[PDB]
């Protein structure tokens, strides 16, 4: 039989992930585009900044110490327009604490992962080794036509 | 009437 996997989806999309541990630096002044729409494959756009720029950061609160070995990414078509966007490239920063904040890196520098070519497909990208955390931030570096962000996040608790 | 997103 099939033994146990640390790389189950935590919650968005799903729903165990509540809306209240989802939050971001800001978002779009409309109100169409916050960040509870950030779930992966949600029908109703996504997450949008106030602003767009490298900045901004969506985050997610596990509520507990959680061993995190991927995260998944789509863009967002706007259920208004018709308009596509989607993150081309982030940082990941996490936290056990939500004070002190690392910047996720390869080696010397930075991780920067590459995401999303388009805004319907799921880019998941891997990390080199499974990362104990509760707290998550994604901080797009670049994107098409602006910031959307639909996520999800993969591995298992302790 | 506010170019929409």
């Amino acid at each position: 039989g099939h033994m146990f996997q640390c790389n189950v989806p935590l919650g968005m999309e799903s729903g165990r992930i509540a809306n209240e541990q989802i939050s971001a630096s800001s978002t779009y002044s409309d109100g169409r585009w916050t960040p509870q729409q950030s779930r992966l494959h949600g029908d109703d756009n996504g997450w949008t900044p106030n602003l767009d720029s490298n900045k901004e950061y969506l985050q997610v609160d596990l509520r507990f110490l959680t061993m995190l070995t991927a995260i998944a990414t789509q863009g967002a078509i706007s259920r208004e327009t018709q308009n596509g966007y989607y993150v081309k490239s982030y940082k990941l920063e996490v936290s056990t604490n939500g004070e002190d904040w690392m910047v996720y890196r390869h080696g010397k520098n930075h991780k920067v992962f590459q995401a999303n070519n388009d805004a319907t497909e799921v880019v998941l990208n891997k990390l080199h080794a499974p990362l104990l955390t509760r707290f998550v931030r994604i901080r797009p570096q670049t994107w098409h036509s602006g910031i959307a962000l639909r996520l999800e996040l993969f591995g298992c608790r302790v | 009437r506010k170019l929409r997103r």
